[PDB]
């Protein structure tokens, strides 16, 4: 999870069911001079649930 | 793929704004720091650990524009659309016109940029990109 | 009282509708044929060239001046101030320039002339303040004839049209054009802008775009050309046919130096420049740059700073303005590609 | 004759004009064995002179001189 | 300005021990000269003066690209192509905050011009001219090029409150024009039918000419409708408040876009603003007869029709003009010249 690509952001890990999916709320990490400007809801998953895979991936995706 | 035995990774990044327009940025992971390679794609080639743009760039320029009593350039395409959608309805009063399109379908843009020789190049990129 | 009040030479020559005025019919026909001596037989034909009595391998004796002058002298020449009846030769053949629309919009002077016997159309700029008289309308009892100072080296509504008209007119003749440009800019004041000087600058481009023969532009000594005047006559309009030359003593920018300096020669640059160059400031700065100063010495030093700096501003202001002007020079112009070569008048 | 001069002045070259001239020899070569093949003279010279329109006011051209000549 | 020189140049004083004796030239110390000198940054000449060896700054060429007269060259270049193009293709422009110099010239050169409130349309700023004019005549660039100058003098064609409605006007304008020269009439089914009779009839008594053109509300029993000639609501005017004896714009008759002209019949009252710069100027108020061509009318009338002509439109003209005005001033003001020009169109 290339999570260093948002180090200039502030994300807090909340433990969660469907434990694959970790969703973080992001505040733009800024310097002491300034206060965060971006406020994005992030949902960050991992996907490994065992052509079928692709359809499975899609369908499972809506459910998820 | 099915015979090949050549597993590729494809860091695909999906792009959707207001409207149901879904722009798919599909690349391939190509070598030494991996490189998004498919068209021309919004931020076609970049390395993969490209830290994420912070919005306040866009915000910063719009404030300057309102302060001169005008509209920020990369907000113009939707301003074209809002005026254009509003126009399609009002003109139906005046004339029989075809049915208006959906807000996603009213307008599409591609950035035009000069190469070294002052020649045009088509680029489908994210707002905020002027150099 | 007279149709001439409406359409006589006193209206049409005074507004540039009449090109030349004559005293009688015979002399009128003479003027008609005289213009034609400059004109190509057909569009398929060349301008008729003469072997002029003003030689071609001569130097020009008259030099445009900071002091104001009638531009026919720069163009057509003038009598020699000392050993009369000699002639300070102008650019063009002695006695060859035939003006039109002379009494209207005299900030610029336009006409036809010959250079070594080649007929060309010519526009040059009056340098003395013009006083253009607009007559009073007797129909309307409010209207009184105001009398207006019309600055030299400026494009006005009137001047731009007469220049546009002559140039437009000359272009359909098939003549090369030589503009001895000596314009500081367009006038941007309410009245002249209100009176639409901007409109005709755009139009000249259309006019100039249709030129089909050489136009050689030379900015004479003591002239300068800034912003509007160069831009609207850039060779880009007709690169195919246009070529450019600038005198050593010519100049060009979006904006002339006084207005340039105002932006980039503030106190800081003056102080900075003094601090580098002014010996006293260095001295002052050496003591002001000392720690553990007496409360006496400190306040006086701050005062010494305010007094020395502000008192010093005039000399360094003159120093400041010279620096800026050297960036806009012809030497740079050729290297940067806005002029093709520099000549000497 | 166009190989041999253009092989010994392969460097010092502005590629815009080179890719144009080197294209058409390649298709001088492809269109050979036609009954009617002549050199595209005005075309190679003229293409370079598109790039004379922008450079030539500057004397910046002495590398360019031995390629534009 | 070449910064590299600003922070390290030294002044070659007439006398260094007193700067107020004037300066001769600027120069660099040998560490500082030895660096721009190598890099084709400036042009200098080595000199011996007051004992020391200097690289006398003779011309600043400037290693920083883009701050020289090339920007002026670029400006003419983009002006010229657009002028030909405008006579060849559709250009529309909206000035939102301010257009200065070439920006002003290009939007103005494009001719159909939209202006957002609190914006101004000028070439050179009020500060330079007030300074040139010796007092704080004007306080705001809007005084020079705001709608209060440019709308009142015929420089502004249409006005807008914001960018969005500007965009609306642009897009609204485009609905009248053929996509290309390869394209037909394309016809609409207008909601005003064509094989109807027109209820409103022009009268000897004066009337607003937009009603003859666009139709009108029934004066008494609303909401009935006195039908006009053209499709209800289809006409899009330009140049509305200046010289209202003639009216120009585009409209649709049965859904085909056309240009449309009608004539005001009561004498028009033109307000000429007072020039505060010029103490003679008082804000005059001029009577402009209806059904008459003036200098203003001929310039403005030619422009709408001409534009339509370079576009390729068929014309339906409701022609109604009695002649040119023949008084001394307006005749002096050259109505003949632009009258000649309309013939070309």
């Amino acid at each position: 999870l290339e999570l260093n690509r948002m180090r200039n952001f502030d994300l807090t890990a909340i433990p969660c069911a469907n434990h694959k999916m970790h969703l973080y709320l992001g505040a733009a990490k800024v310097e002491v001079g300034t206060e965060v400007t971006d406020y994005r809801f992030f949902v960050r998953a991992i996907i490994r649930h065992s052509e079928a895979s692709f359809e499975y991936l899609q369908n499972e995706g809506e459910r998820l | 793929l099915t015979p090949t035995g050549k597993a590729i990774p494809i860091r695909l990044f999906l792009t959707n704004e207001s409207g149901y327009y879904l722009d798919i940025s599909l690349y391939k992971e190509v070598t030494a720091q991996i490189m998004f390679q498919a068209k021309q794609g919004p931020l076609h080639g970049m390395l993969i650990n490209t830290p994420y743009v912070t919005k306040d760039l866009l915000q910063s320029k719009r404030f300057q524009a309102q302060s001169l009593g005008t509209t920020y350039i990369y907000d113009i395409p939707e301003m074209f659309r809002q005026s254009l959608i509003k126009l399609w309805e009002s003109m139906s009063t005046q004339a029989f016109l075809p049915s208006p399109p959906l807000p996603s379908d009213m307008l599409t843009y591609t950035e035009l940029v000069l190469d070294d020789q002052g020649q045009l190049v088509h680029m489908n990129r994210l707002p905020g990109g002027n150099e | 009282t007279s149709n001439n009040q409406l359409g006589g030479i006193q209206i049409m020559h005074n507004n540039g509708v009449t090109h030349c005025t004559v005293c009688d019919d015979f002399e009128g026909v003479f003027t008609v044929l005289h213009w034609l001596s400059y004109m190509p037989k057909s569009v398929h034909s060349s301008v008729p060239l003469l072997n002029s009595k003003d030689p071609i391998d001569r130097i020009i004796e008259f030099v445009p001046t900071k002091t104001p002058y009638d531009p026919r002298w720069m163009l057509a020449g003038r009598p020699h101030p000392t050993q009369k009846g000699q002639w300070l030769s102008g650019f063009f053949d002695y006695g060859s320039f035939s003006e039109i629309m002379q009494p209207w919009a005299q900030t610029v002077v336009v006409g036809r002339a010959r250079l070594g016997g080649i007929p060309v159309g010519v526009v040059a700029v009056e340098t003395r303040t013009v006083e253009l008289s607009i007559p009073a309308d007797p129909a309307n009892l409010d209207s009184e004839a105001k009398i207006i100072q019309q600055a030299g080296q400026v494009w006005f509504p009137d001047s731009a049209f007469k220049t546009y008209q002559a140039i437009k007119d000359f272009n359909r003749e098939g003549l090369p054009l030589m503009v001895f440009a000596n314009w500081r800019g367009f006038s941007g004041g309410m009245k002249d802008m209100y009176d639409q000087v901007l409109k005709f600058g755009a139009y000249i481009v259309d006019g100039l775009r249709e030129c089909c023969q050489p136009v050689l532009v030379y900015i004479p000594p003591q002239a300068e050309l800034r912003g509007g005047s160069w831009v609207v006559i850039d060779s880009s309009i007709n690169p195919r046919h246009m070529e450019m030359y600038a005198d050593r003593e010519s100049r060009g920018s979006v904006l002339e130096p006084e207005g340039t300096v105002e932006i980039k020669f503030r106190r800081k640059d003056l102080v900075k420049t003094m601090r580098r160059v002014d010996p006293v400031y260095i001295h002052l700065a050496e003591r002001l740059g000392t720690p553990e100063l007496s409360t006496a010495e400190r306040k006086e030093l701050e005062n010494k700073l305010k007094e020395r700096e502000e008192f010093l501003i005039p000399i360094y202001h003159q120093v400041a303005v010279q620096f800026a002007d050297l960036h806009d020079t012809p030497g740079r112009m050729q290297e940067k590609g806005v002029i093709s070569d520099i000549l000497d008048w | 004759e166009l190989q041999d001069i253009m092989t010994s002045v392969s460097g010092r070259i502005p590629p815009n004009v080179e890719k144009s001239i080197k294209k058409e020899m390649a298709q001088y070569a492809s269109n050979i064995t036609s009954v009617l093949c002549q050199f595209p003279s005005q075309q190679i010279a003229n293409i370079l002179d598109s790039h004379a329109a922008t450079l030539n006011r500057k004397s910046e051209r002495e590398v360019f001189f031995m390629n534009t000549q | 300005l070449a910064e590299e020189i600003r922070h390290m140049f030294h002044v070659a004083w007439v006398d260094p021990e007193d700067p107020y004796k004037g300066y001769r030239y600027l120069y660099l110390t040998p560490q500082d000269y030895k660096r721009v000198s190598a890099l084709n940054s400036v042009h200098c000449e080595h000199v011996e003066d007051e004992g020391e060896s200097r690289y006398k700054i003779t011309d600043i060429i400037g290693k920083e690209e883009g701050i020289g007269p090339e920007n002026l060259r670029g400006s003419g270049m983009i002006a010229g192509e657009s002028s030909l193009a405008y006579n060849e293709i559709i250009t529309i422009s909206l000035v939102t905050c301010r257009a200065i110099g070439i920006g002003a010239y290009l939007v103005r050169l494009g001719q159909r011009t939209i202006q957002v409130e609190n914006s101004h349309l000028i070439l050179t700023g009020a500060g330079a001219l007030n300074k040139v004019l010796g007092r704080e005549v004007y306080t705001s660039n809007n005084q020079l090029g705001g709608i209060q100058i440019m709308h009142n003098n015929g420089v502004t064609h249409c006005t807008v409150c914001d960018d969005f409605e500007g965009v609306f006007t642009v897009l609204h304008w485009l609905s009248y024009m053929p996509k290309s020269v390869h394209s037909s009439v394309p016809l609409l089914n207008s909601k005003d039918p064509i094989d109807r009779i027109i209820e409103f009839v022009p009268t000897k008594t004066p009337y607003d000419p937009r009603w003859m053109l666009a139709g009108r509300p029934h004066p008494t029993q609303k909401g009935q409708w006195l039908s006009g000639f053209f499709d209800y609501g289809s006409f899009s005017e330009i140049m509305q408040p200046w010289a209202q004896t003639v009216v120009v714009g585009r409209a649709r008759l049965g859904g085909i876009p056309v240009g449309v002209v009608a004539v005001e019949t009561r004498t028009v009252e033109l307000s000429i603003p007072a020039d505060p710069a010029n103490l003679d100027s008082e804000a005059k108020i001029i009577q402009q007869a209806g059904q008459v061509w003036f200098p203003d009318s001929a310039f403005k009338t030619y422009q709408a029709i001409k534009d339509f002509n370079r576009e390729g439109l068929p014309l339906m003209v409701f022609a109604n003009w009695r002649g040119f005005s023949g008084g001394m001033k307006d005749m002096y003001d050259q109505v003949l010249k632009f009258g000649a020009y309309i013939v070309d169109g």
